């Protein structure tokens, strides 16, 4: 381009490699006080996922009700955090309803509703929004749990899908199976379990619903910052390799002006 | 010659059957492409100037005898072979006019028979299980399955 | 060679565009649910 | 002159929220614009006469089209023309020589296009 | 161009000139023959150029851009002239609109290399700045007037530098 | 009641298909015809212009 283009374009580049590092580095102090926060709900949530894997709960295989929980936010910029979320609850909405199931869904942050809102745009029980903004607590996961029971569809069986947070640089994306105490009352297993009628172990449901729900926000919070951070990172990255080339470009364009018009200049003096 | 008879459509989507909408849609289809070429196509062919064309070349003559056969030699035209769909027609007088018109009359009779049957009955403070028997057959307590009391099951 | 504030829509790239966009959605939204609201109190506010 | 303003107005609104692709309102607005865009569309060395511009535009802005699909409008736009150049010569004819979408004209070209539209 | 300097200059003349007390002058300088015409017939309308009367109070110079150069670079100094005596003779308050006072420069351009001078800068002759500033001068609020210069500057390419 | 006078009174128009059917063979002879008279046209003035320009 001309001379002019190429600084307007050089301009706006280095904002936005600035922009991007501000942000990366706001990212990072929140990536470090959620990981910080994680550790102790890292805990709390496996202690209240305790008692399925102790003791061994099977679903039953003659209900076709699912719940289908996906936890994300609604920032965006975090690369493939909401893509892969969204990729796996299609992939078990597909399958369940292929093995002959009525599956809900149900959307933590809009951007899971967003990229499922062309396909399973009528499996939405209830989305969530909001999410992001601040770190989440008891209290969303209460209100999520909450709004779930209320809205009568009384599921046979849940799954909730997160990204369990690994390393600063990886992730996972998890199935965390969710019973209703239709298929707890109904297992041999539960038969050992003392003063275990049908009304204490529903509050017990309601409440490990809360917890595992609460368990996958922090998980999800926690990879997400870091997945910006990183994002963020690269961005910067490329941004300076695009201003070093840019740069070069101007240089160049800069001495070619120069000297086209110190040559016209010249052929004007010469030419009288 | 051209003076074709007024189509609407909203009205000619009303008469097709879900196992035959894949060919009304192609009729509609060819008849667009053969109005669109009608349009194309000019309302005469253009005029001659054969005066010109023979004022202008050595050979009048073949020009002339060119001029002459085209004055005798005319043009084919096609016919209503293609046309056998008449057919067709009289076929549907048939059921639109003779066996659906009939049969659907007689239908109708009978669902009035029971609207007036069902409208002009007293009312039930005086009524008793026998006029529901009546009326009703579906109240009819089956003893040809439930002899002993109370007939309908117990388990209802 | 410097950089200076409200240069990206200066250039009008593809993250000038996407800004503009970016932010008139918004504000329509905004403008939509503001006027929602001086509808309703219009009418609260006509007796 | 009627038209086109409203024509202008509109793709005016819309190249503001075009560079993306939610409510009801925007996305309407949104979908006029794309309608109106695959109408401007033409080919080569066939230009249309005035009336048939503004009977044209006129079914886009009115919002008839925003049932059809965009891939479509082109279709309709040229199946359109060849069924009131022919039937409804008499209406063109008037709107070219009154130079004006008169309220009768207007009641016409409101069935015309009603009627077309469903017929295609 | 076409960001309304036109427009906007017209708006000024339909304001601050048609309830002004003092006289007017408008310097067309290369600027495009149908806006000369359609100001023309505009005042004509409004009524500060009145054909039967001799209550005029607009006076209009015009070297459009069909001019040779000569007559553009020099169109602002018949108006500026006319202005001038406005100012001092009649020793009363003056408008001077001119529209766009970078023709005057660019017809002093055009010229420039014919007459001998090396060309500066961006192909402008030598003397841009010293032409520019004989004429800007004289349009001043001496102590015995006072002209209020409305100047249309086209600006080639957006380009303020 | 209603569902069957509606669907009498309907499948009484069934006449519009054959009607299509009607006009639209129609245009195709009618567009028959016009090639034809347009081609014996199209080949006569060939052969007048092919003589004239040579
Ligand atoms: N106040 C205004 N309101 C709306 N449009 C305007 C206004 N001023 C200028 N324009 C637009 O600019 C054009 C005229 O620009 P103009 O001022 O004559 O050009 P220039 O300023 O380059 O001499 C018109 O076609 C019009 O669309
Ligand atoms: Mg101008």
């Amino acid at each position: 381009a001309t001379l002019k283009d190429i600084t307007r374009r050089l301009k706006s580049i280095k904002n936005i490699q600035k922009i991007t590092k501000s942000m990366k580095m706001v990212a990072a102090a929140k990536y470090a006080r959620a990981e910080r926060e994680l550790k102790p709900a890292r805990v709390y949530g496996v202690g209240s996922l305790a008692l399925y894997e102790k003791a061994d709960i099977k679903t039953p295989e003659d209900k076709k009700k699912h719940l289908i929980i996906g936890v994300s936010s609604d920032r965006g910029l975090c690369g493939a955090i909401h893509s892969s979320v969204a990729k796996q609850m299609k992939s078990e909405a597909a399958n369940l309803a292929a093995a002959g199931k009525e599956v809900k869904i149900i959307g933590v942050g809009d951007k899971i509703r967003s990229i499922l809102h062309r396909t399973h745009s009528d499996q939405f029980l209830v989305t969530f929004k909001e999410v992001g903004r601040r770190p989440p607590t008891f209290g969303d996961a209460s209100v999520i749990a909450l709004e779930l029971l209320n809205s009568g569809y009384e599921f046979d069986e849940g799954s909730i899908i997160f990204n369990r947070f690994r390393s600063v640089i990886s992730y996972k994306t998890e199935e965390k199976p969710i019973f209703s105490l239709d298929t707890i009352s109904s297992a041999e297993s539960m038969s050992i379990y003392d003063d275990i009628d049908a009304d204490v172990l529903r509050n017990y449901q309601e409440y490990s619903l809360a917890n595992i729900i609460y368990y996958s926000l922090k998980e999800s919070t926690t990879s997400e910052q870091s997945a910006r951070m990183t994002a963020m990172d690269n961005a910067s990255k490329n941004a300076s390799e695009m201003i070093d080339k840019l740069t070069l470009t101007f240089n160049r364009t800069r001495q070619a002006v120069i000297t086209k018009e110190l040559i016209e200049i010249i052929s004007g003096a010469a030419a009288l | 010659k051209l003076a074709l008879k007024t189509i609407d459509w909203v009205a000619f989507g009303e008469i097709i059957p879900r196992n035959q909408k894949a060919v009304a849609n192609s009729l509609k289809s060819w008849n667009e492409t053969l109005t669109s070429r009608l349009a194309t196509l000019p309302e005469k062919p253009p005029a001659i100037d054969w005066a010109y064309y023979k004022a202008n070349v050595a050979k009048a003559g073949l020009v002339d005898d060119f001029e002459k056969k085209f004055n005798a030699l005319k043009v084919p035209i096609p016919e209503d072979k293609y046309t056998a769909q008449v057919d067709a027609e009289e076929k549907e007088d048939v059921k639109s006019c003779a066996e659906f018109l009939t049969q659907s009359k007689t239908r109708i009779q009978e669902y009035e028979k029971e609207l007036e049957k069902m409208r002009n009955i007293i009312p039930f403070d005086q009524m008793t299980i026998e006029d529901l028997n009546e009326v009703f057959p579906e109240t009819k307590l089956d003893k040809k399955k439930y002899p002993y009391w109370p007939h309908r099951p117990i388990e209802t | 060679v410097r950089s200076s504030a409200g240069a990206v829509r200066d250039a009008g790239g593809a993250f000038g565009k996407r800004e503009q966009a970016e932010e008139e959605r918004y504000f329509r939204a905004r403008a939509k649910e503001q006027l929602a609201a001086l509808k309703k109190h219009h009418e609260n506010e006509i007796s | 002159k009627q038209v086109a303003g409203t024509m202008k107005l509109e793709l005016a609104q819309y190249r503001e929220v075009a560079a993306f692709a939610l409510d009801a309102a925007t996305q309407q607005l949104l979908s006029r614009g794309v309608r109106l865009t695959e109408l401007l569309k033409q080919g080569q060395y066939s230009p249309m006469a005035i009336e048939e511009q503004v009977a044209v535009i006129y079914a886009g802005v009115r919002g008839y089209l925003d049932k059809l699909e965009p891939s479509k409008i082109t279709k309709f736009e040229n199946a359109f023309l060849s069924h009131v150049i022919s039937q409804h010569q008499a209406l063109l004819g008037k709107i070219r020589t009154d130079g004006k979408i008169s309220e009768e004209s207007d009641a016409k070209l409101k069935e015309i296009v009603t009627n077309f539209l469903a017929g295609f | 161009a076409g960001v309304g300097k036109t427009v906007l200059i017209m708006e000024l003349i339909n304001n601050v000139a048609k309830a002004h007390g003092g006289y007017s002058v408008f310097a067309g300088v290369g600027e495009r023959t149908r806006e000369g015409n359609d100001l023309y017939h505009e005042m004509i309308e409004s009524g500060v150029i009145n054909l039967k009367d001799a209550t005029s109070k607009v006076a209009l110079v015009y070297g459009q851009m069909n001019e040779p150069p000569g007559a553009r670079a020099r169109v602002a100094l018949t108006g500026l002239t006319v202005a001038e005596y406005f100012r001092d003779q009649e020793g009363q308050d003056v408008l001077l609109f001119i529209d766009n006072i970078f023709r005057f420069t660019q017809a002093g351009s055009e010229v420039s290399a014919l007459l001998g001078r090396i060309p500066s800068a961006v192909g402008y002759q030598p003397t841009l700045a010293t032409d520019m500033g004989t004429m800007q001068e004289r349009i001043t609020t001496t102590k015995k007037g006072s002209i209020t210069s409305v100047q249309a500057i086209y600006v080639p390419a957006d380009d303020l530098t | 009641i209603d569902m069957e006078k509606s669907q009498q009174a309907l499948v009484q128009k069934r006449h519009y298909l054959f009607d299509v059917q009607r006009n639209n063979i129609a245009m195709a002879l009618e567009v028959t015809y016009r090639e034809r008279l347009h081609r014996v046209y199209r080949e006569v003035k060939n052969r007048l212009d092919y003589h004239i320009s040579v």
